[PDB]
């Protein structure tokens, strides 16, 4: 299963589950930087691609 | 790491405009000071394009301009574009005084300050920009004003003399007139990166009145969205005084050439100085009136310095709301009797009406501060 | 997928530059609809007064 | 009982309703404006009276956002409104006076 | 002189990125095209040919 990877399915994969997905996010402590959730959500893409 | 917070000019804009923490709770009313920022520009783009077509001699100015509204092509745009945008300016400048006049804003003094200073620099760039069509109006607004410092002893001759640039209002007043009205909008913005830049380091304000250090957002893209929203409004409010009723805010009179001799009978300013026509009319008396007439726009400058409330906004603060929309009727009150004749009754009006807006401004308001003072225990 | 807005996103939506492309594309033929669709209702409104109506009387 | 004193007594009570900030379940004291003096009040306040002024301070915040207020059985009761910030504030003015008077000399 | 890019990683990087690239030009040129109002071109488009 591992041998017949490469990058094509990765980059496939990759797409799937992560690009342009809402995520969930949890924070504990001083958290005062962590960014918006507008801003987290705008971060899972790319304008350029 | 990422070049938007150490790149040395997008690091300004990022701290400016996209990484700001602004309060999560402004209302509506915080986005004229936006579109004040809009107007501008558009005055700056459309009039650019306007001074392409404008010859500034005194026997080809009115021709000038009637060409560029019938042979430009889409010129009649441009021009009424122009022309309804100083009105569209004016409301949204009295609409972002009044939000700072309410919430408690003028605790910054320096922005308020500065804020005085570009309303001063605004009506003048609007009177002067008045006069350039070259019409009765332009004649007999550029007349008055000019004789207004004829009040002041011992120079009042000479410094008029010396505005005309000759015995009277000619050529020389239109061209130097029209090289003001050009050069003042760019020193307009150079101030309003300052009004700005005062700004930055104290914050900005909420309705509540109280700091509001726990509840931030970053500007965008929350108030990024909402000036979008709020440009929209302003672009259909714009285009539909220029498409549905081009001359609603203007004044027929001058559409006639100027002429030295004669004078109409009902002269009156645009609709957003009326206010001071009505203040002026009122004393008689030439050196109290100029000084009545310039105390009523200065008086802004001392609002901060007769504030004894221990609550900064007015939403908790019952008696002065009541006591801020008698001070927003007696304005529309003056505004309405400016338009009118001077005779009885609008006389004693008009005279009732400033002096309840000198009053309100100066006495009542600090003793209502004081009462609630009082009434709450502290 | 069966949905119309799904075969959006899948197709169209998921990249920018198609995003983009889209919207140009949109841009062009909704200038031509809009066009046609706002003179027709202006001349309708105004029949029998606008100059096109009235020209074939004069020129020969 | 006095008659002027339960005027008084119900004049500040209208008042208080009227307001309206006990509506965003706000104190009185919530709503100071801050400067040099009530900066170094609430500075020295204890752990549990300032983390209970930034819980309101923030729920208010939210409800101004909104749009909205509370049910009127969270509503602040006027009688139960007893001010934390007076004793902090009252030392504070009392040590500038000094300074101010020692400087006069 | 920049020959530090010459080997497998960026022609596998420039495979990889050149459909993006074609798409954006695509969208230059088709803007280029509606912003102009370049008859030339737009007059074999069907439903365009028919607003001149
Ligand atoms: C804050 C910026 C500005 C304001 C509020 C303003 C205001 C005005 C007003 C109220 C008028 C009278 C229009 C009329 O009664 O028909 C006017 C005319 C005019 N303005 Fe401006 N203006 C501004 C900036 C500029 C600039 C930057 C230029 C040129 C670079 C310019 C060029 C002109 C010209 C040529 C006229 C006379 C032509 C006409 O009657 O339309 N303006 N302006
Ligand atoms: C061309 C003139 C002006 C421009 C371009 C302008 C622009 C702005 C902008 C962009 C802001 C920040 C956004 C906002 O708070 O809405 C602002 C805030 C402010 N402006 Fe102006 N402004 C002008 C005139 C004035 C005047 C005449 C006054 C007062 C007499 C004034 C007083 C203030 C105050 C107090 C604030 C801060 C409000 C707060 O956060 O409480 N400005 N202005
Ligand atoms: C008082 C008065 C005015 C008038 C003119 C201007 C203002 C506001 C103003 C004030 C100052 C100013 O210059 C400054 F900003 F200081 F540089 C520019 C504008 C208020 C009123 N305008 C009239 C115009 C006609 Cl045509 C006739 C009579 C009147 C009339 O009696």
């Amino acid at each position: 299963r591992i041998a017949e990877v490469d990058a094509r399915v990765v980059r496939e994969v990759c797409s799937k589950y992560f690009y342009d997905q809402c995520p969930a996010v949890a924070g504990f402590g001083p958290i005062e930087q962590l960014p918006d959730y507008n801003r987290i959500r705008s971060g899972m893409f790319w304008l350029r691609f | 790491t990422n070049i938007r917070k150490s790149h040395p000019l997008m690091k300004i804009v990022n701290n400016a405009f996209i990484d700001l923490p602004a309060p999560s709770n402004i209302s509506s009313w915080w986005n004229f000071g936006s579109l004040l920022g809009i107007c501008l520009i558009l005055q700056i783009l459309t009039g650019l394009f306007l001074a392409m077509h404008y010859t500034s001699d005194t026997t080809t100015a009115f021709s000038s301009v009637t060409h560029i509204c019938r042979d430009v092509n889409y010129g009649w745009i441009i021009r009424y574009m122009h022309a309804n945008g100083a009105s569209m300016f004016f409301i949204c400048l009295y609409m972002h005084v009044g939000r700072g006049l309410y919430y408690g804003s003028y605790t910054f003094l320096e922005t308020w300050n500065i804020g005085v200073i570009l309303l001063l620099t605004v009506m003048a760039t609007a009177f002067m920009g008045y006069v350039l069509p070259w019409g009765q109006m332009s004649f007999w607004g550029a007349t008055v004003i000019t004789n207004l410092l004829s009040a002041i002893p011992y120079i009042g001759t000479n410094l008029v003399e010396w505005i005309w640039g000759g015995f009277s209002v000619d050529k020389a007043t239109l061209t130097r007139f029209f090289a003001f009205h050009f050069i003042l909008p760019f020193i307009i913005m150079a101030i309003a990166m300052v009004h700005l830049l005062f700004l930055h380091e104290t914050g900005s304000n909420n309705p509540t009145g109280i700091s509001s250090d726990v509840d931030k957002i970053p500007f965008h893209p929350y108030y990024t969205i909402k000036d979008i929203l709020g440009a929209l409004l302003l672009i259909l409010a714009l285009m539909l005084l220029v498409l549905f009723a081009p001359d609603l805010l203007g004044d027929p009179d001058n559409y006639t050439p100027a002429n030295p001799l004669n004078t109409p009978p009902h002269i009156k300013p645009e609709w957003y100085f009326l206010f001071a026509y009505a203040i002026l009319r009122s004393i008689p008396n030439k050196l109290g009136g100029v000084l009545a007439l310039a105390f009523s726009i200065l008086i802004l400058a001392l609002i901060p310095l007769l504030h004894t409330s221990k609550q900064r906004s007015m939403m908790f603060r019952p008696l002065s709301q009541c006591l801020f929309w008698a001070l927003v009727a007696d304005l529309l009150t003056l505004t309405w009797i400016g338009g009118q004749p001077v005779e009885h009754p609008y006389i004693t009006i008009g005279q009732l009406a400033s002096v309840l807006y000198f009053l309100l401004i100066l006495v009542l308001m600090p003793t209502a501060g004081t009462i609630e003072n009082k009434l709450l225990k502290w | 997928a069966p949905t119309l807005t799904a075969r959006l996103y899948s197709l169209l939506f998921r990249r920018t530059s198609t995003f983009a492309l889209t919207i140009v594309v949109g841009a062009l033929f909704f200038e031509r609809a809009f066009d046609q669709g706002a003179d027709a209702i202006y001349e309708h409104i105004n029949e029998g007064k606008l100059w096109k109506h009235i020209k074939h009387k004069y020129e020969n | 009982v006095s008659a002027s004193s339960r005027w008084l007594e119900g004049i500040r009570k209208w008042y208080y309703n009227a307001a309206g900030f006990n509506k965003l379940g706000l104190m009185r004291d919530d709503t100071i404006h801050e400067n040099d003096d009530v900066k170094e009040a609430i500075r020295r306040l204890p752990e549990n009276l300032y983390n209970d002024r930034v819980f309101r301070i923030k729920r208010a915040l939210d409800l101004s956002m909104r749009q909205q207020i509370l049910p009127k059985e969270q509503w602040t009761k006027y009688e139960e409104d007893k001010s934390y910030l007076e004793p902090y504030l009252k030392e504070v003015i009392r040590e500038r006076k000094e300074r101010e008077e020692w400087a006069k000399k | 002189m920049l020959t530090r890019f010459l080997g497998p990683r960026y022609r596998q990087l420039a495979r990889n990125w050149v459909p993006t690239a074609s798409l954006w030009g695509a969208v230059g040129a088709v803007g280029l095209v509606w912003a102009t109002d370049w008859r030339l071109i737009l007059d074999w488009v069907p439903y365009i040919n028919g607003k001149f």
